[PDB]
RNA sequence: GAAAUUGACUGGCGCAAUAGAUAUAGUACCGCAAGGGAAAGAUGAAAAAUUAUAACCAAGCAUAAUAUAGCAAGGACUAACCCCUAUACCUUCUGCAUAAUGAAUUAACUAGAAAUAACUUUGCAAGGAGAGCCAAAGCUAAGACCCCCGAAACCAGACGA
């Protein structure tokens, strides 16, 4: 019997050091010599796009979903994507963290 | 019929503040809620305990001040009626009927906490003159001489 | 028909804009559901345009139910007791806008 | 029997509701009535 | 079939207050499937409405027909269980205030006619339906006077406008 | 007056059976199976209407021609009746020419 | 149209008016102007120096709803529609005039 | 209207008491006979609970007859009428308020089926289609178009003096 863990959050704040984090990672996948375009490496070899975004998703807590991976061209993308902030609540608490005016009631039935 | 307390969408500060905004009148908030609270709500809902500040000083207020300043308004628009009339229209003005009426459909009854439903008349007109002292407390006497001027000149 | 529905002479509520304006609208209670292509119009409505709405009428408390129904109604409640039952089952978020407006300048 | 119609009561009645106020027959007997509505509107 | 006049005379109120009208008892009785029909027995309802119930007897008791004994006999049982079940003080003190006919269900019979021609007959039937009430019987309204004429054309005439102007 | 006074009882559809769950299946058999079977013989229902679509007049003859051998003989003469009026109506009647 | 208004007076205009409610305006095609010993006419308006009347938009509604049918008999002819014209209730507060003869 | 030749179980986008079998039944009833041929029933877990809260809904009536004047209304109006306007409907027709047709009214049932092409939207394309067929942009697939009732008659086999 293997037990399940429990259900993790879509909320995903861009960590501030996502740069120089970004850099450890490439550092250890890519090698050593780094071309001075860090920036336009090619992500074309697969093992080696593997590698990076599974350091990347483990690391973050964040994956690239399927329908992006082959976005996933450079990790000029790649920092784009972990640049990109995604947010996660139910919207009747969207709406209610919305600044209501105080003549506004929202009732949640559900 | 029912109070539209008991009515399903009900909130009771949010009504409260809608009929300041829309009476176009600051009012202090706490002064308006002790305006519609009244004794007899009072007596009931301790005698549904055993199974606070009332309207009196704020209607009195209210109603010295509806006195004076519509006999005012009326010895000066009318010179020429004596003390009788002035007095007389000032009672009318005052009246049951026409302050039950401009209650009725400003929605102070609806916002009054009574004992019994419908609100007796006297209790409406109680309940009114209480909030026309609110008013006269929170926003000063020319602003409610516009407002009795405006709810009762034009009955 | 003239014969057969009733008839009223022109009035105001409490002879309205003689002293001030007061706006007649009250109430509005906006029954929606979440999950009803039906009400998918008026899903927008909550989410963009009830807001402004509410800003600009501070007077007006506006109640939005969000309950499983098949069909989305607007209840609006008028200072003089008055009840306007009105459907907002499958329109668009302007026609719905459209609509609350003109609940809101009607007496 | 397939596809029967359900709401005939409801379109009687919606004309039967104009003819409401009328003398005779024509206020309440479906016929009589919508040959009168029509002419009335 | 329907026999909401039963359940009406097995319909209770509440307790009265002391300061109150004593509120006049009703008494609900009908009878049902009379070999009769239903145009004559309401012409004997129609006699008997709003008399006092010992005048109903007597006009009842002279009448000749059919209808009128069946509709005395029901009227006897429904003093009876008035003064019996109901609480009725004084057994003389009822009006009628209801008294109609209506249909019963009917038989569907041949009637043979000349040639190969034939009718339907109809073995028709009614009901009897009867309220009493307790109390002295209703003063029958009385006769519209040259007065009341005169103040209904005076109010009229108070009561014209100028139409279709301001 | 024709209408229900009450609710009729819920209609409870299962929307998980194995047939709702299972539908269509293999209508793919052919294109993804080496074309060894066809959809038309997936299709089950009466042996004259096995990938065949066919009008009223032509369902008729259809069945006449293949099942008219173990037929009932008043099902078969009502058969019979029936193509003849649809070939005189069809042939015989309608607004184009 | 021509309206014959006098203060706190109310009016019901047979189209929008593109205005929020309880919004001032002014009415300028002042016709006539009179009191009690006196009127003053245009020819055919009146000096805006002269008369203002002020309203009041204070309501913007929609009429009862009106029927449209025709019926032409026995050539099929039936037709019917469902009109509601919008309508603008403006109340007349205020008729001033200036000395201005 | 050919042929040679080719090769080929246990469910319901059914009905639910005017429907679905005519069927509760070939019974009642009708006819000498062959033969024709119906209608309908609805409580509850318990009726060894006959009770009383079930209504509300067609036509028809009752509660509750009527008041100068006129297709029965509409414009209206303080006001039901009084004032003003106004030649029912369908079909048929050159043309019908027609004193031409049909209809007492209510409920239910009761009348547009498809090819050849064309057009629109896809797929593939000098080829298209899961053989067969068509092809000087075509072929394949789909969509979309063709009613109901009624004679006097004619023939076959029975049943009847
Ligand atoms: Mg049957
Ligand atoms: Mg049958
Ligand atoms: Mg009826
Ligand atoms: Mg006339
Ligand atoms: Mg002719
Ligand atoms: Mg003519
Ligand atoms: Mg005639
Ligand atoms: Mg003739
Ligand atoms: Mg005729
Ligand atoms: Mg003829
Ligand atoms: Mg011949
Ligand atoms: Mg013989």
């Amino acid at each position: 019997i293997l037990v399940c863990p429990p259900l993790r959050s879509r909320a995903y704040t861009p960590p501030e050091d996502l740069q120089s984090r970004l850099e450890s990672y490439v550092k250890e996948v890519f090698g050593s010599s780094l071309p001075s375009n860090w920036q336009d490496i090619s992500l074309e070899d697969s093992r080696l796009k593997f590698n990076l975004l599974a350091h990347l998703a483990d690391d973050l807590g964040h994956v690239v979903p399927n329908s992006r991976l082959h976005q996933m061209c450079r990790v000029r993308d790649v920092l784009d994507f972990y640049n990109v902030p995604i947010q996660d609540r139910s919207k009747f608490d969207e709406l209610s963290a919305s600044n209501l005016p105080p003549n506004l009631k929202i009732t949640w039935s559900y | 019929p029912v109070r539209r307390s008991e009515k399903p969408n009900w909130d009771y500060h949010a009504e409260i503040q809608a009929f300041g905004h829309r009476l176009q009148e600051n009012f202090s908030l706490d002064l308006l809620k002790t305006a519609f609270v009244n004794s007899c709500y009072i007596k009931s809902e301790e005698a549904k305990r055993q199974q606070l500040k009332s309207n009196q000083e704020l209607s009195e207020q209210g109603t010295s001040f509806s006195q004076t300043c519509l006999t005012q308004f009326l010895e000066d628009e009318y010179p020429d009626m004596p003390t009788e009339g002035i007095k007389n229209l000032v009672d009318f003005l005052t009246g049951e009927e026409v302050v039950c009426h401009v209650a009725r459909n400003l929605a102070v009854e609806q916002l009054t906490l009574s004992e019994e439903f419908p609100v007796p008349p006297a209790v409406l007109q109680q309940t009114f003159f209480a909030v026309i002292g609110a008013l006269l407390q929170s926003s000063g006497p020319e602003r409610t001489a516009l407002f009795i001027r405006d709810f009762l000149i034009t009955q | 028909t003239a014969r057969g529905t009733p008839s009223r002479f022109l009035a105001s509520v409490l002879h309205n804009g003689l002293g001030r304006y007061v706006q007649q609208l009250q109430r509005l209670s906006f029954s929606v559901s979440r999950d009803g292509a039906s009400s998918r119009g008026a899903r927008e409505f909550v989410e963009r345009e009830v807001i402004d709405f509410a800003r600009r009428n501070p007077g007006v408390v506006i109640y939005v139910n969000s309950r499983p129904c098949c069909v989305p109604r607007v209840v609006a409640e008028y200072l003089n007791g008055a009840v306007r039952e009105e459907s907002i089952h499958c329109k668009s978020v302007e026609e719905i806008s459209t609509l609350v407006q003109k609940l809101a300048d009607q007496s | 029997l397939r596809n029967r119609v359900t709401d005939r009561y409801f379109r009687i009645q919606e004309v039967l509701k104009h003819a409401r106020h009328f003398r005779g027959r024509k206020n309440r007997c479906y016929r009589l009535a919508v040959r009168t509505v029509i002419r009335a509107f | 079939i329907s026999r909401k006049w039963e359940k009406k005379n097995k319909i209770v109120y509440p307790p009265q207050l002391p300061g109150e009208p004593r509120r006049p008892a009703e008494i609900y009785h009908c009878r049902r499937q009379i070999k009769y029909s239903k145009d004559k027995m309401w012409y004997l309802a129609k006699l008997i409405r709003g008399m006092s119930i010992d005048q109903a007897l007597a006009q009842l008791e002279f009448n000749d027909k059919k209808g009128a004994k069946i509709i005395k006999e029901v009227l006897l049982e429904a003093q009876d269980m008035a003064v019996r079940d109901h609480n009725v003080e004084f057994r003389s003190n009822l009006y009628i205030a209801e008294s109609t006919s209506g249909r019963g269900q009917c038989l569907k019979r041949i009637r043979y006619h000349g040639r190969g021609r034939f009718g339907i007959m109809e073995k028709v039937y009614c009901h009897y339906f009867v309220k009493l009430v307790e109390g002295p019987p209703p003063p029958p309204e009385p006769p519209k006077t040259a007065v009341a004429h005169a103040k209904e054309y005076i109010q009229q005439l108070r009561s014209r406008t100028i139409v279709h102007t301001l | 007056i024709g209408i229900r006074l009450t609710l009729p009882p819920p209609k409870v559809v299962d929307r998980w059976n194995e047939k709702r769950a299972m539908f269509g299946v293999y209508d793919n058999i052919g294109i993804l199976g080496n074309f060894e079977k066809h959809p038309k013989e997936l299709i089950r229902g009466p042996i004259w209407l096995r990938g065949w679509k066919g009008n009223e007049l032509q369902r008729c003859i259809r069945k006449r021609k293949m099942v008219g051998s173990r037929m009932f003989a008043d099902d078969l003469h009502n058969l019979n009746k029936r193509i003849r009026y649809l070939y005189k109506h069809f042939n015989r009647h309608g607004k184009f020419r | 149209r021509q309206w014959k208004v006098t203060s706190e007076d109310l009016i019901l205009i047979g189209n929008e008016l593109d205005l929020a409610c309880g919004e001032r305006i002014r009415l300028e095609k002042v016709l006539l102007v009179g009191a009690d010993n006196f009127t003053l006419l245009g020819k055919p308006l009146l000096g805006k120096d002269l008369v203002r009347v002020e309203a009041t938009v204070i309501e913007k509604t929609e009429s009862w709803p009106r029927i449209i049918m025709r019926f032409r008999k026995r050539k099929n002819f039936k037709k019917k529609r469902i009109v509601t014209t919008p309508q603008t209730v403006l109340r007349i507060n205020s008729i001033e005039i200036a000395p201005c003869l």
